[PDB]
């Protein structure tokens, strides 16, 4: 059956990370005759965000777009970009301690620090970055760094995040099954894993059909007595993660 | 021209002894492997040697090996196409893992066929019904078409 | 009773209900104290995801017991 060829070729018709859109692009795909509800909430945020990058729905949507979301930041801040290229090092010796198999992982983080590397002494441009975030065996290469590291956090932290987790399963089987394999939504959890993992900063604008609170309903992660500015900012619409940016 | 992970596996492969566990790559096909995995000590399977095929598709390690038996084997987790049932060649297959764990994880299912439930389809409830009986038949087959020439 | 409901977030926070009570209401008792809606609300209880139709009691839930809160984010 050559049915998830047609499945998984739906999802190959859009890039894997767009170039930038007008925020109003987003609002176009509703209309007050049939989704009333989104174009509502659509052009509500409009007024605080100028931009879109579109994610391609595989699955990886959530890592992809904190992914887009840190190198963006890592190509306008040479410190933050060595802080991060270090700190991968120390998930290296993490991950090879927390047990994960040796030579695999090893390879996906070797893979990542080069391409961190290669943006740190000018070899890689902006343009290339792009380039290499659309070519499926790169850009999930890249991709299961973050799936590890998120992994990692948890089996790290599991006494503290095990209650959190359903279906009867352990910290270990939740991660083996949803976290580790390519293709599995993020849900809550990886979603607070993979934040405080990578030690960033981001706020969820969830765009549903609901009635909200002024403004719509929002999640930051983490939420702490601090009010520093989120660094990256995700559109939630039902099932899926895009990257906005606020206007200017 | 082959990507990294594949170059790195494929020199593991030739160089790690496995007991029990032969691979190679095929002389034309760099994605493509034969294996033979011994019938294991204490198994109907015993004495047999099993023949499969391992492909790695374009998209591996992000999708699964693709992995079948060539060698008729009488097995819950094996029918008649030689296609195989098996957690890590499906939902629990991530990118972390690799060929030899699949490989493993094959020749364990051997020493021990019953996993709980009939995962398919005949052989399964034939497994747990009647054990001593089913591996007899195991014996059997291993007899009839695992003992090479 | 009393009982906790713990949060990803950070936050325990203490819901006065009954054994009597659905897992419905115990989610509006959480939306009057955090905002949090309850259809974008999960409760895990023993590994257990709490379902709506639900009582307390159903899960033999007492006095003390602690919840866990997540939210709906499932994306891909």
């Amino acid at each position: 059956d050559q049915q998830l060829k047609t499945i998984e070729d739906e999802q190959k018709s859009v890039p894997l990370v767009a170039t930038l859109a007008p925020f109003s692009i987003l609002c176009a795909e509703y209309d007050n005759e049939t989704s009333a509800a989104f174009l509502s909430k659509a052009t509500e945020l409009s007024e605080v965000y100028g931009e879109i990058r579109y994610i391609r729905g595989d699955g990886n949507c959530f890592y992809r777009a904190i992914l887009v979301g840190l190198i963006e930041i890592m190509l306008k801040d040479r410190a933050r970009l060595e802080k991060f290229i270090a700190s991968s090092r120390d998930w290296t010796r993490t991950l090879v301690e927390l047990g994960f198999p040796d030579w695999t992982c090893t390879d996906f983080c070797d893979f990542f620090i080069e391409f961190l590397e290669k943006i740190h002494s000018g070899v890689h441009t902006e343009e290339a970055v792009y380039t290499i975030l659309n070519d499926d065996g790169s850009a999930n290469y890249i991709l299961m760094f973050f799936r590890l590291i998120t992994s990692a956090f948890l089996k790290q932290n599991s006494e503290e995040y095990a209650p959190f987790i359903d279906e009867g399963m352990t910290v270990a089987q939740y991660c083996e099954q949803e976290i580790e394999p390519m293709w599995k939504d993020a849900d809550h959890l990886a979603i607070n894993s993979l934040i405080k993992a990578a030690g960033t900063r981001v706020r969820i604008e969830y765009m549903d059909r609901t009635a909200a609170p002024n403004g719509g309903w929002h999640y930051d992660i983490p939420s702490d007595d601090q009010q520093i500015a989120p660094e990256i900012t995700l559109l939630y619409r039902p099932g899926h993660y895009d990257v906005i940016y606020k206007k200017d | 021209g082959l990507p990294r992970r594949i170059i790195k596996e494929t020199q593991r492969l030739l160089a790690e002894p496995v007991p029990g566990i032969k691979a190679e790559p095929d002389e034309s096909n760099a994605r493509y492997f034969h294996v033979v995995i011994a019938g294991p000590q204490d198994s109907p399977f015993e004495g047999g040697t099993f023949k499969l095929e391992l492909f790695l598709p374009e998209e591996y390690p992000m999708a699964a090996p693709k992995v079948r038996f060539m060698t008729k084997i009488y097995h819950p987790n094996v029918d008649k196409l030689g296609r195989i049932c098996l957690d890590i060649l499906k939902d629990k297959w991530s990118p972390a893992l690799q060929i030899r764990t699949v490989l493993l994880s094959i020749q364990a299912l051997l020493s021990a066929p019953n996993p709980d439930d009939p995962l398919a389809n005949d052989v399964a409830e034939q497994w747990k019904t009647n054990e001593a009986q089913a591996i007899e038949t195991a014996r059997a087959w291993t007899r009839l078409y695992a003992m090479n020439n | 009773m009393q009982i906790f409901v713990k949060t990803l977030t950070g936050k325990t926070i203490t819901l006065e209900v009954e054994p009597s009570d659905t897992i419905e209401n115990v989610k509006a008792k959480i939306q009057d104290k955090e905002g949090i809606p309850p259809d974008q609300q999960r409760l895990i209880f023993a590994g257990k995801q709490l379902e709506d139709g639900r009582t307390l009691s159903d899960y033999n839930i007492q006095k003390e017991s602690t919840l866990h809160l997540v939210l709906r984010l499932r994306g891909g």
